[PDB]
């Protein structure tokens, strides 16, 4: 199954291991990779972490690959498999954000990294966008940000608990000489079971 | 009979200032929150855009928001990203409030030094833990 929340969680763990040697460390010496719009229970907001930090944000989830990729039957349930394409926005904030972002791009193509990302997420990278060197004016100085749009593709399998598959077929057939003949010339009754 | 201590409310302060980001990536607020009664004056904030007790007719329902000013001598804090502070929650009629924006007249005069706070009602939201 596909859950955007789980996908963002999976990406964050990957970014910590992949690009962690260039970010800042908190009180637990954990590289500052956070999910966008942080918030705990109810309205408990989240503080802006230290500089060189990474923000992960799943922009949306489109399905340009058709309504249903395939429909198979599991043990006793009909399972639909839909193909999704999730654009995830990874943005690095802080001084020298562009240099940090560039390293991640050249590191998101390595086979070892993508194999790691394929695990614990279940998705595979489709492509990586362009990195704009953005300068925004907060209050006094300019904060460097380098957003990047990583596009992921994943297959979600959901089970319809109201399937009730076929196991027996009963066929009644008649043979006639012309279109009509209310008394059929010969009658066919079939009964095929899975036993 | 100081007007500065007319009303009495209960403030929840995140005393155990931990506020760390879990390994997964979400935000884990302070696990220890204490509620101790304070005293202050709560008045409606009348300034232009700021709306007090105003129902907002959205195409999804009717939401209600308000903004009150708070004169008090207590040092209530606000969410700060340098000292890892996590704001203070004021309570009026049960509904939780948040201390956005602060004015610090703490040392200026002798018998009139006070803090001025801008308390905002917290919007209704589904709660999920992390």
């Amino acid at each position: 199954q596909l859950e955007t929340a789980e996908l963002e969680k999976g990406i964050v763990r990957v970014l910590v291991d992949v690009i962690g040697h260039r970010l800042a460390r908190d009180k637990n010496n954990r590289p500052n990779v956070i999910r966008a719009y942080p918030s705990d229970n109810s309205n408990d907001k989240g503080l802006k972490p230290d500089q060189p930090f990474i923000t992960v944000y799943c922009q949306d989830a489109t399905t340009p690959y058709g309504w249903v990729l395939d429909k198979f039957v599991e043990d006793d349930a009909v399972c639909y498999r839909i193909a999704f394409q999730i654009p995830v926005l990874i943005t690095v904030n802080g001084k020298g954000a562009h240099s940090i972002m560039l390293e991640l791009k050249q590191r998101l193509e390595m086979s070892t990294t993508r194999d790691y990302l394929a695990d614990m997420t279940g998705a595979s990278v489709l492509d990586t966008g362009a990195i704009p060197n953005d300068y925004t004016y907060l209050n006094t100085d300019f904060e460097n940000s380098a957003p990047l749009v990583v596009t992921l593709v994943k297959n979600s399998v959901l089970k319809d608990e109201r399937g009730s598959i076929i196991e027996r077929v009963i066929v009644d057939g008649e043979l006639v000489y012309e279109e009509g003949q209310e008394p059929p010339e010969y009658t066919i009754h079939l009964d095929v079971d899975s036993k | 009979m100081r007007l500065l201590n007319r009303h009495s409310f209960v403030v929840k302060r995140k005393v155990s200032e931990d506020g760390h980001y879990n390994e997964d990536g979400d935000w884990v607020a302070s696990q220890d929150v204490v509620s101790i009664n304070c005293k202050g004056n709560i008045q409606p904030y009348i300034k232009g855009s700021v709306k007090n007790g105003t129902q907002i007719v959205l195409p999804e329902g009717i939401r209600l928001t308000d903004t009150r000013i708070l004169f008090t001598v207590a040092e209530l804090r606000t969410s700060d990203d340098v000292d890892w502070t996590e704001a203070d929650i004021v309570m009026i009629k049960g509904h939780e409030y948040e201390v956005f924006m602060t004015m610090d007249w703490s040392e200026q005069l002798a018998h009139t030094s006070h803090y001025e706070y801008i308390i905002i009602r917290r919007d209704k939201m589904n709660a999920v833990r992390n």
